[PDB]
């Protein structure tokens, strides 16, 4: 497995603020079951999104089933059987960071994991339950893929 | 339905330019049943009075029939007002409507859904039986009538004919009967009679309908529903997410779904994903505490989050019907098990153990309690005897730990003095 | 006609019922509430503002019955741990605990003469302790699945309950002997109570229909469409003028007693309210719920 | 009477029963026959 998280989200704006870059653009998506919110940043053109688009987004830590943990060094050539192979938006990035509404006594309910794809920014923030796998500084995959409906 | 509504607005107004000419009702009745399946309802119904009031003008539009598109209008405005938290004026709009055309069939079927809310066994069962009689042909008509028998599970069995009489190849194919068949032969699992080679066959029918009308209708959703279904009944939940997957990613505002994909989360000790997924069922307008959900809720948790919170869920499902038994069983499930996690191992807080015998004494008396009465939830609840003994070794666990609480209440009287001693040399 | 006052957060649980008073016996002026936090906050409505005057505790289970004495400051709380405890808004005490046991423990129902409280009972049976004793003076034989709702009326001259298959019982407390088994429901009737002249007696069934019935003769005066969900309370204006229906539906709808019509409704409410009452004078309408707000709502 | 006719002649119905049944997507049972078929041969 290494599936740290799971969904269907739901684009619900596109780039707000203005578009700052010509190929990437922030999708403000919501989810649908677990009520977490998502900023994430897209190569808008060779995977373009438009709002009211609904896509699973799985983030995972690995991407061979079994969980075997590759390196983190690009080898295309590779006969095993992975995950990637059934989404159409593969990421693969570092998480920076993980805020929280934490207190000084008791623990934090909303987790806020902020991982980076190579420059391309995303925030999962959502509820301290959902958020569990993710620790700082760990390599994490996207996999994200539209649906059709 | 936004595009259509683009149109209609500027085919309105493009209606004026050659003449003045009013905007025939035909195109009002329909831009309002576009608003009416939207949030626009009061819009859509100006929409609808405004083409009542314009199709009443069409004194010589004899041939276009005006009658029937003001029968039209009120159909959708008796629709609309049935919605509109308004049965009163729906009833008066639908009989308007029966009083000089009871050769319709929405009408005299819409009239009896609105005392259906108040009871099945009003109006409603009478009514969706007479308009049976009128037109038999009317797969709408006879498929309300196996929804009467679904209020009492009783025809369990015997709903299986009603089930097949329009099931003659001149209304072939009818999915919505096919897997009507299959719900209520879906129903007859959870039966312990498994080993008799009995649910076995049962399961295998129902898969056997589910093959067909897969082979016939690949994008049909609730075909994979039971399937899933079964495939859980089989023991495979670590592939009936698969199944259900397919099902979720189409649409997952079904309210099965919720529940289907939530039994296996709380099956793979994952109550983290399983209780947002119990909540987000209950979002919808329609209730706030069921007894289902609940009941599905608690299954497998010890956490402290998982255990008095549970509490809070309980007494808010027994809140609305007390009458359950299992309601008032859980309630002392729990309460022993938050007990003896105070009264066993701790050595915890003092008040606490003051509060712990109060909560175990609720509990004894609700075990009298339960014990007289006669119905059960399909299971005798006989075994109440070794709860029983259960908290009488609890009690005595208790009367020995509160004597504990006193201990550490003269420890932490010692460690404030031997402070407060520390503090007078400065 | 609008919300006067709002008050965030009023608990730490979903406040399941609330009480006002509406004569001069320092009653109306202070706000008895019972939710689920099992804390019975005295809250005294002074200076046009709701503020806390007593936090009262006790109670195992949280409170599901709160309502204050007609001719008496005092009051007295409800619960699932079949133990009605009584208390005091003039010293923030308590005066007994009737253990109602042992589960058998209900919705109060002062009477006017604040001399009797009802109680339901599992049984089906509605028991009538008294004030000052505690004990179960007397219990009305009418069994069946359980009562749902009862209510007194501000002259005392008849009682209704509620059961949970939609059956009025109209009870005759100055006899006690049942007159009337009014049936013009099959849903669990919520709550229900009388008319300020007792004469219009509303049923809070889960048919959001509004089918106020009438008592002297037992009778039908029309049916109202309430809500789309579930009206869980219902109370009359002191003047008898409206009347004002809370649903499961975050809807505060003002009913006309007369013309069978919406004269207002709130929608300030996230959740769904769970507590609707008057004030002395019917301009304040406060209102409860799972929300945990108290918004007092004024309608001149 | 001519009033049935005068109805179910220029209506429209975009929705009934079936309709609800299948998604409004393209979902066929190539990829659930597939893991349908394998759950039988394990056994």
């Amino acid at each position: 497995a290494g599936i740290l998280f799971e969904d269907i989200f739901d684009v619900k704006d596109i780039d707000p603020e203005g578009k700052k870059f010509d190929r990437v653009s922030r999708l403000h998506c919501e989810s649908e079951s677990f009520k977490m919110d998502l900023i994430l940043d897209v190569n808008i053109q060779i995977y373009p999104v438009d709002l009211g688009d609904k896509f699973r987004l799985v983030i995972a830590s690995t991407l061979y089933e079994d969980g075997t943990l590759d390196d983190g060094e690009y080898n295309p050539t590779d006969d095993r059987p992975s995950r990637a192979d059934q989404f159409e938006y593969v990421m693969y990035g570092k998480v920076y960071r993980i805020e929280g509404d934490e207190t000084s006594t008791e623990a934090a309910t909303r987790l806020s994991a902020y991982v980076s794809y190579g420059g391309l920014l995303m925030r999962l923030q959502g509820d301290a339950n959902n958020l569990h796998g993710f620790e700082v500084d760990s390599r994490v995959y996207l996999l994200m893929k539209k649906l059709a409906f | 339905i936004q595009g259509a509504l683009s149109a209609y607005g500027t085919a309105t107004r493009i209606l004026q330019e050659k003449v003045q000419a009013d905007v025939p009702p035909e195109i009002l009745n329909n831009v309002g049943a576009l608003h009416f399946r939207l949030g626009n309802l009061g819009e859509a119904k100006k929409y609808f009075l405004a083409s009542l009031d314009r199709a009443k003008a069409e004194a010589e539009h004899d041939e276009h029939y005006y009658n029937a598109i003001s029968v039209t209008t009120s159909y959708n405005l008796a629709r609309l007002y049935e919605a509109m938290c308004e049965f009163h004026e729906a009833e008066k709009l639908y009989k308007n409507i029966l009083r000089e055309h009871p050769n319709y069939v929405d009408c005299y079927l819409r009239l009896g859904a609105m005392a259906r809310d108040k009871g099945n066994f009003y109006e409603a069962s009478d009514w969706f039986k007479e308009a049976l009689q009128i037109n038999q042909d009317h797969p709408d008509a006879w498929s309300l009538i196996g929804n009467l028998h679904l209020a009492k599970q009783e025809w369990g069995p015997g709903q299986k004919k009603f089930e097949r009489i329009l099931k003659q190849p001149s209304t072939q194919s009818d999915t919505y009967s096919m897997l009507a068949l299959g719900n209520v032969w879906l129903q007859t699992l959870h039966q312990p009679t498994r080993d008799r080679e009995k649910e076995k066959r049962h399961q295998d029918r129902a898969l056997a309908i589910y093959k067909q009308v897969l082979r016939n209708d690949a994008k049909n959703l609730y075909a994979a529903n039971g399937i899933g279904a079964v495939l859980a009944h089989k023991g495979y939940f670590r592939e009936a997410r698969d199944v259900f997957a397919q099902v979720r990613e189409a649409t997952a505002d079904i309210s099965d779904v919720w529940l289907n994909l939530a039994h296996i989360y709380v099956e793979q000790k994952q109550y983290i994903s399983a209780v947002q997924m119990y909540e987000n069922c209950l979002r919808k307008f329609y209730k706030h505490q069921n007894t289902e959900v609940v009941l599905y809720l608690a299954r497998a948790l010890f956490k402290c989050g998982k255990l008095q919170e549970c509490k809070q869920t309980l007494l808010k499902a027994r809140h609305v019907a007390p009458s359950d038994t299992v309601l008032m069983f859980n309630v002392a499930l729990v309460l022993q098990r938050l007990a003896t996690s105070v009264l066993k191992d701790e050595k915890s807080n003092l008040k606490e153990v003051l509060n712990a015998v109060k909560e175990l004494e609720l509990a004894h008396r609700y075990f009298s309690y339960l014990s007289k009465v006669g119905d059960k939830m399909r299971f005798d609840l006989a075994l109440a005897a070794t709860e029983a003994r259960q908290c009488s070794d609890l009690l005595s666990q208790a009367q020995y730990h509160v004597a504990r609480a006193r201990k550490q209440d003269e420890e932490e009287r010692e460690l404030r003095a031997k402070q407060e001693q520390e503090k007078e040399l400065l | 006609y609008g919300i006067l006052f709002k008050q965030e957060q009023a608990h730490d649980d979903a406040i399941w019922s609330v009480a006002w008073g509406t004569n001069k016996k320092e009653n109306s002026e202070t706000v008895v509430t019972g939710s689920l936090d099992d804390l019975v906050k005295v809250w005294k409505w002074r200076d046009e503002r709701l503020d806390l005057q007593w936090s009262l505790e006790g109670h195992q289970l949280g409170v599901v019955s709160v309502d204050i004495s007609h001719t008496l400051p005092i009051a007295a709380s409800s619960s699932l741990d079949a133990h009605i405890r009584l208390w005091d808004l003039e010293n923030g005490k308590q005066i007994k605990s009737i253990d109602a046991g042992p589960v058998d423990a209900w919705t109060l129902a002062f009477s006017p003469d604040s001399q009797y409280l009802a109680t339901g009972t599992h049984v089906g049976k509605v028991n009538i302790f008294g004030v000052e004793s505690g004990k179960k003076e007397y219990s009305l034989d009418t069994r069946g699945k359980f009562i749902l709702s009862i209510a007194y009326s501000p002259d005392g001259k008849y009682l209704a309950s509620g059961a949970i298959d939609g059956i009025i019982n109209i009870f005759d407390i100055a006899t006690g002997k049942l007159l009337h088994t009014l049936e013009g429901h099959a849903m669990p009737i919520r709550s229900l109570t009388f008319s300020p002249d007792s004469q219009l007696l509303v049923t809070a069934s889960d048919d959001g229909y509004i089918k106020i019935y009438d008592v002297q003769h037992a009778n039908l005066a029309g049916t109202l469409s309430g809500h789309a969900s579930w009206v869980l309370n219902v109370a009359f204006c002191p003047d008898d003028t409206h009347f004002v229906s809370s649903s499961s539906d975050k809807s505060v709808k003002v009913w006309d007693v007369g013309t069978r019509t919406c004269v207002h409704t709130f929608f300030d409410h996230q959740d769904q309210v769970w507590g609707v009452k008057y004030n002395g004078n019917g301009s304040k309408i406060v209102s409860v719920g799972d929300d945990q707000e108290i918004h007092i709502y004024d309608c001149p | 009477v001519d009033v049935t006719r005068d109805i179910v002649s220029r209506e429209r119905v975009w929705r009934t029963r079936t309709t609800i049944l299948q998604s409004t997507g393209k979902n066929f049972s190539k990829n659930i026959f597939a893991i349908l078929q394998s759950v039988k041969a394990r056994e």
